[PDB]
């Protein structure tokens, strides 16, 4: 098979300014009929593929004049010119010279905007979950850039391991942040044994760890 | 218009069998080569195979993984195009897409919206959805242990619209989905506005309208 | 390398005429 | 929903050069082969080119007796396929068709109405109409002296489509066309229903409707 | 270059009977991918060529069971089972195995039907005419068959000749008959010179020749 490597798998882009996606393929995608088979594709969150550039510089109809392709034989290069929010998705070249068709791993752009620093709640499990056997506590983030940030659970001082779960949503079109979900899952007998819980935030915009915490049964 | 619409995808037990079809319209579906792709969940894109026009023969390619086991069809009559699946495995989880190949742009152009193909053993269960209870307040419903995907949330009939966020569904070391839905709203709200979370898993053809109170 | 050719038959010489052929 | 539509004919003088337009629409039209026809008036058809999809490299194949004189291009943004005809000669006179090429059905499978190219000396001249005044009654309008072809007749602006027959045109020894149009109507209808012939000529932008009276 | 040679030229089928048009090529249709090129068009009076059936034997979508092909190499036969009015036309064939696509000269299929005799008008010169100095005479024979007819213009009973033209239309696609036109064009002055104008038409639907006449301004 050929293989192809995009660099980088990820990028923050200040909007309006541009971005740049590298394709290598272990062989050359020149045909011996003179075209380059190599092709550009865009998901968007949630989306079908939707096809850019064909054959390395031909833009697909009705494909923004900011898209570029460029390169030859096993090096290519898409140019975002001015990135906006419509660009946020994943990038993926695709080569068809050869069988099978294959395509790059994608590369992920989102927006870059200032930071944000999340807003923080804590919800202890539900009355009506504790009669089935299992409690779930669930932290929130939300409305923050950038999308990394550290999120720890303490139940009576001990930091948990292994019994969480984080779930993160799309880039938000409306502001450019992300809202973060953290669930910690104990059976009821675990959760009747201990007293204090707490979920602790680090993230860029603060500048000291955010801590929300409840007493079982308060 | 050029459309195409993927169907036949859902929960099918590892071993047996599944057709996929691809219904289009808006152009002469004879004429094209028509391709199949599928993607696992949160993986990248991965092409399974492709038939051409009978025009040039009408045999059809199959990705390594894919073969012996998946046979692409066209009936050029009814404009429909087939995947049949055999013996799948819990690896062959994807969404599966259909794409009308170009002939100046010799790739796939345009594609359906894809369709959902879940092999495992387990079986359908509908969620229990709980209650996340509250100058801005945070609530929710959380939807715990369901199967297979998707599910959908709305607050209010689809009424309420603004500061919610349905989760992308984690799957769970038993082997059952699970999301939350969180909303933020105005304190001033809570006590006289009325906040439902709308859980409906069409699998399991279950509907929940769950109201969350504050505590 | 024909046979990843969609739009085109994969045998060698599908045309005695390929000049007549309007879609090769 | 395939329309494919041929525009540009008309009276040319021999030598000089023309151009005629395939507007299509209901299909992409860049993934198709076109291809032109010809038909001189009272003969068969004719091929006389064709271009390929830009996919299989766009290039063109001709008829020998158009070769060095006519090219064939497309405009895949517009969907228009173009017929350059270059010192014309009075056999090239033929109603022109353009066609879709289909990839499984691998032939011209649609045509388009089409248009009709003249390469006479002679000078362009409209036509004078003329009524042919009336259980069943006839009537109906005489086109006469009229050049180059063709003219197109309808009776009560497209309303009236039963009982008529608009004749082949007749090439006087004037050098000039005439034709008739006639229509049987029921004879209670006449002083109570009118009746007009809207006779057209695009080569002379002649635009007339006659109303028959009995 | 592959020519294309059809037998008959001409036809004229009884509806209902069938019809065979044979297509001769003088080189294989045959291609290296098994498939032969060779297809079959009608082109109806007024319109615009169709297509009938594509590789010898294939009906194109929507064609009448009717229609049928079969053949091999370069001897092709283009079948209607029952000939119906709507089939009037001209029929071609046309092979793509080489440049250039050539084409058979055409067979025209004319469709019998019971002899009807023509309804004949006659139209005398409009007054707007009179003006220019030509007098146009119009004698109209409308929906007859067979289309052999016999028009004759008498100016105050004199035989007319050398001052008339015919025009005939083609057969009719839902009554299977003819029209026809015959226009009497004389001067002005030669006009008003004779008083009795007359069309007489001799027809196999017609028990006598019938004559249709008009006196100069006369009502």
């Amino acid at each position: 098979d050929i293989l192809m490597t995009q660099t980088p798998l990820s990028l923050s882009v200040t909007p309006g300014q541009p971005a740049s996606i590298s394709c290598k393929s272990s062989q050359s995608l020149l045909d011996n009929d003179g075209k380059t088979y190599l092709y550009w594709y865009l998901q968007k969150p949630g989306q079908s593929p939707q096809l850019l550039i064909y054959e390395v510089s031909n833009r697909f109809s009705g494909v923004p004049e900011r898209f570029s392709g460029s390169g030859s034989g096993t090096d290519f290069t898409l140019k975002i010119r001015r990135v906006e929010a419509e660009d946020v998705g994943v990038y993926y070249c695709m080569q068809r010279i050869d069988l099978p068709w294959t395509f790059g791993q994608g590369t992920k752009v989102e927006i870059k905007r200032t930071v944000a620093a999340p807003s923080v709640f804590i919800f202890p499990p539900s009355d009506e979950q504790l009669k089935s056997g299992t409690a779930s506590v669930v932290c929130l983030l939300n409305n923050f850039y950038p999308r990394e940030a550290k999120v720890q659970w303490k139940v009576d001082n001990a930091l948990q391991s292994g019994n969480s779960q984080e779930s993160v949503t799309e880039q938000d079109s409306k502001d450019s942040t992300y809202s973060l979900s953290s669930t910690l899952t104990l059976s009821k007998a675990d959760y009747e044994k201990h007293k204090v819980y707490a979920c602790e935030v680090t993230h860029q915009g603060l500048s000291s760890p955010v801590t929300k915490s409840f007493n079982r049964g308060e | 218009e050029v459309q195409l619409v993927e169907s036949g995808g859902g929960l099918v037990q590892p071993g047996r069998s599944l057709r996929l079809s691809c219904t289009t319209s808006g152009f002469t579906f004879g004429d094209y080569a028509m391709s199949w792709f599928r993607q696992a969940p949160g993986k990248g894109l991965e092409w399974v195979g492709f038939i051409r026009s009978k025009g040039f023969g009408g045999t059809a390619e199959y990705a390594a993984f894919v073969k012996g086991r998946f046979t692409i069809s066209r009936d050029d009559s009814r404009s429909i195009a087939y995947l049949q699946m055999t013996s799948l495995k819990p690896e062959d989880t994807a969404v599966y897409y259909c794409s009308r190949v170009g002939v100046v742009i010799a790739t796939a152009v345009y594609w359906g919206q894809g369709t959902l193909v879940t092999v495992s053993s387990a079986s359908t269960k509908g969620p229990s959805v709980f209650p996340l209870a509250p100058g801005t307040a945070a609530l929710g419903c959380l939807v715990k242990d369901y199967f297979p995907e998707p599910v959908t949330v709305s607050w209010n009939s689809g009424a309420l619209t603004s500061g919610v966020h349905t989760f992308p569904a984690v799957l769970q070391s038993s082997g059952l989905y699970s999301l939350s839905s969180v909303v933020t709203v105005p304190s001033s709200s809570l006590g006289t506005q009325t906040y439902i979370c709308n859980v409906n898993h069409k699998p399991s053809n279950t509907k929940v309208d769950k109201k969350v109170e504050p505590k | 390398n024909p046979n990843a050719n969609p739009n085109a038959n994969p045998n060698a010489n599908p045309n005695a005429n390929p000049n007549a052929n309007p879609n090769a």
